[PDB]
């Protein structure tokens, strides 16, 4: 499936306060109005490519989306990132 | 107040083979760069983005200690703008490297021969075969093994975690003062402020890329840094061919400063 | 108000550019002058600072040159204005399309 | 943590939808408000208006004509010509 | 037509000068940029290319500054022409020796 | 017409302890620096504001010969802009030093 990202995935590029200012930057951003690969859990969650990194909106009412895995080959012949968000904590 | 692990790093049992050099991140501690620089141990202490003298006054988000053994002839390669197959396949300092390179003879430690010392972009690691090794023996002088540490220093906008043994004063407000916050050196009128930093932010800025605000690193209040009072001095005079009496306009400042 | 407002905009843009140029590193290791001085002893620092001086001074010479040429424009407009004051306020201008159409 | 990434995969409990997108190296303009909070943005490469917004460093662009860039026809392929000795 | 031909000649001479400054080393080992980039890796080439940047940029600032001052001279001539257009085409001028001797 | 006392410098029986290096003023004499520079006795002759070739054409209000012994590894320190414990405590050169190190 597909949808449109619109204006989403913008983040604070640096830990520097600035205010009332039209500042400009270059960074890895989700491009405006880019295409969004809207997965579903119907009656599956495949391995995705990471590319230049990711945006991951994930509307919820169940709190069943609870973690992520990242890396090269995700198969013990590499170290690989795991994230869990179990009830209260973030655990990495 | 934790002391940093340089006593481990510079004494660690095996420095790695330069094809696969060690990297220890250092954080959350105080560093006596003076004791390292003054140490009799080091055959070289070449520094690039900073002078080894200046280090104690300045501090860093992190420091990375890249630890390995080289043949003593190789020390050339461990610099910006220097070349070689080791310094291509399995090492490279970037050509704008911010840090120091510390090296010394290890023939007493690392010779045996010691054929473990295998060799082959900036801080790249790689694992026909492009591979070679030394075989260090106590009989080896620049053909001997040498230990090197490269300290690469991190200057991101996060709060510092590795700092020199600098001692904090109390804070002072509403008065023109010299200051240093985590290595941000300057001079100005520190005042507490209503500029609401978001919880992750650690400096505040304006058009010039000047630090218009800071958050104090021990008590997390937000300070403006307004300039010390300044302005042109103009001397009002009649002709010297009339009188030697003069009046002085201190431009824009308030008589309270003068 | 496009004329006067553009003169204000131009001057503010010239100042804002001159101000931004303090942040431009001109090939020195950093553009914060106190950072260079707190990083480096003079044998090294003097090259870095001299690149910043050369850049900032060239940027300042640029700004002042722009301001001298602009001051010549403004002065030509001020002499024009003073002439409309002298000929049209203090007097009446016989000179077609000098003081308004008609 | 230094690790190289080319793949990723979410965890869900066996008992939903997730809207993956991808980042790109992009130039941007950002509107920080009075509370130092980003309220708006422009992706400079999106369209010729967004290149204009970035060229003026402004969110409004007024009625006019603005040089955003220089267009250059790209090299199709690389040609090599040495004496055939 | 010596006036107009001189404005044209000055602009063309300034452009030919601006172009000819691309033939100038400014102390770099060639003035053709691809020579440096084909001969040299970046750590070396940055040194050489900084001189070509500096010299070409100083030449460009020079050209633009000559053009700004020349543009003021042309603008003064345009304002003068606009004034003869207004006073003597759209009018008759009483200003003695403003619109031709007589 | 006096020949200068370079024998009392370069052929002194002992040179000084470098914590307390000896300084000899030279004055009122004729100095063929080529007799030194052509001598194979010297492992380095590096000069920092003059070329050892040029010295015979140029002359001085005084010369100070500073003479001492060092460990052979140290020779790097004895230049303008250097660092090391001797260069910190007891043999800092001016960072604009005009002269020759032999
Ligand atoms: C991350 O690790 C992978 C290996 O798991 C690297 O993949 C290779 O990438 C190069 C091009 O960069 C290809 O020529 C190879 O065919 C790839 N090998 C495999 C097994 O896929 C990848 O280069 C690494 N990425 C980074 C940025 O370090
Ligand atoms: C992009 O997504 C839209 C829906 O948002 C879809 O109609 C279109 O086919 C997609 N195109 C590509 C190349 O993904
Ligand atoms: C979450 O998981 C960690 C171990 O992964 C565990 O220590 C912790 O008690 C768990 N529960 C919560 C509520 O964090
Ligand atoms: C190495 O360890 C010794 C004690 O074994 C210690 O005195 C020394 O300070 C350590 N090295 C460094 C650079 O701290
Ligand atoms: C620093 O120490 C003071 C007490 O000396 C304490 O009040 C404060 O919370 C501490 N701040 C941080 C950042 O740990
Ligand atoms: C300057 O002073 C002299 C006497 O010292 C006097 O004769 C002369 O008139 C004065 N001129 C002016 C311009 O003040
Ligand atoms: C000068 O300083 C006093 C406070 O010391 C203040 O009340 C006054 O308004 C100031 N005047 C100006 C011109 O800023
Ligand atoms: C700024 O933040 C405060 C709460 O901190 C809020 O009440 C106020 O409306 C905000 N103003 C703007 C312009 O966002
Ligand atoms: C030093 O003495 C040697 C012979 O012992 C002689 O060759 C040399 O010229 C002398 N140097 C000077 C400067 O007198």
């Amino acid at each position: 499936a597909y949808t449109n990202s619109f204006t989403r995935g913008v983040y604070y590029p640096d830990k520097v306060f600035r205010s009332s200012v039209l500042h400009s930057t270059q960074d890895l951003f989700l491009p405006f109005f880019s295409n969004v690969t809207w997965f579903h859990a119907i009656h599956d969650n495949p391995v995705l490519p990471f590319n230049d990194g990711v945006y991951f909106a994930s509307t919820e009412k169940s709190n069943i989306i609870r973690g992520w895995i990242f890396g090269t080959t995700l198969d013990s012949k590499t170290q690989s990132l795991l994230i869990v968000n179990n009830a209260t904590n973030v655990v990495i | 107040t934790n002391l940093c692990p340089f006593g481990e790093v510079f004494n660690a049992t095996r420095f790695a083979s330069v094809y696969a050099w060690n990297r220890k991140r250092i954080s959350n501690c105080v560093a006596d760069y003076s004791v390292l620089y003054n140490s009799a141990s080091f055959s070289t202490f070449k520094c690039y983005g900073v002078s080894p003298t200046k280090l104690n006054d300045l501090c860093f988000t992190n420091v990375y200690a890249d630890s390995f053994v080289i043949r003593g002839d190789e020390v050339r390669q461990i610099a910006p703008g220097q070349t070689g197959k080791i310094a291509d396949y399995n090492y490279k300092l970037p050509d704008d490297f911010t840090g120091c390179v510390i090296a010394w003879n290890s023939n007493n430690l690392d010779s045996k021969g010691n054929y473990n010392y295998l060799y082959r972009k900036p801080f790249e690691r790689d694992i026909y075969f492009p591979l070679q090794s030394y075989g260090f023996q106590p009989t080896n002088v620049g053909y001997q093994p040498y230990r090197v540490v490269v300290l690469s220093f991190e200057l991101l906008h996060a709060p510092a975690t590795v700092c020199g043994p600098k001692k904090s004063t109390n804070l002072v407000k509403n008065k023109c003062v010299n200051f240093n916050f985590n290595g941000l050196t300057g001079t100005g009128v520190l005042t507490e402020s209503n500029k609401k930093f978001l919880p992750f932010q650690q400096f505040g800025r304006d058009i010039a890329d000047t630090t218009d605000a800071v958050r104090d690193p021990q008590t997390l209040e937000i300070l403006d840094i307004t300039p010390c009072s300044f302005g042109g001095v103009s001397v009002i005079t009649p002709g010297t061919n009339t009188s030697n009496q003069v009046a002085v306009l201190y431009q824009d400042v308030n008589c309270t400063e003068v | 108000l496009g004329k006067l407002q553009d003169v204000v905009n131009q001057n503010a843009q010239a100042l804002n550019t001159l101000v931004k140029q303090l942040s431009s590193n001109f090939g020195a290791i950093s553009s914060v002058l106190n950072d260079i001085l707190s990083r480096l002893d003079p044998p090294e620092a003097e090259v870095q600072i001299d690149r910043l001086i050369t850049g900032r001074l060239q940027s300042l010479q640029t700004y002042v040159t722009q301001q001298l040429i602009r001051a010549a424009e403004i002065r030509a407009s001020a002499n024009l204005a003073a002439t409309k004051m002298s000929e049209c306020v203090l007097g009446q201008s016989k000179r077609v399309d000098f003081c308004g159409k008609g | 943590i230094g690790i190289n990434i080319t793949r990723f995969q979410t965890l869900l409990a066996l008992h939903a939808a997730y809207y993956v997108g991808y980042l790109q190296p992009r130039t941007f303009l950002l509107k920080y408000n009075e509370n130092g909070t980003i309220t708006d943005a422009v992706d400079c490469a999106l369209d010729p208006l967004s290149e204009t917004k970035c060229t003026l460093k402004s969110f409004t662009v007024e009625k006019g004509i603005y040089q955003t860039s220089n267009f250059r026809v790209q090299p199709t392929e690389s040609i090599v010509r040495f004496p055939n000795i």
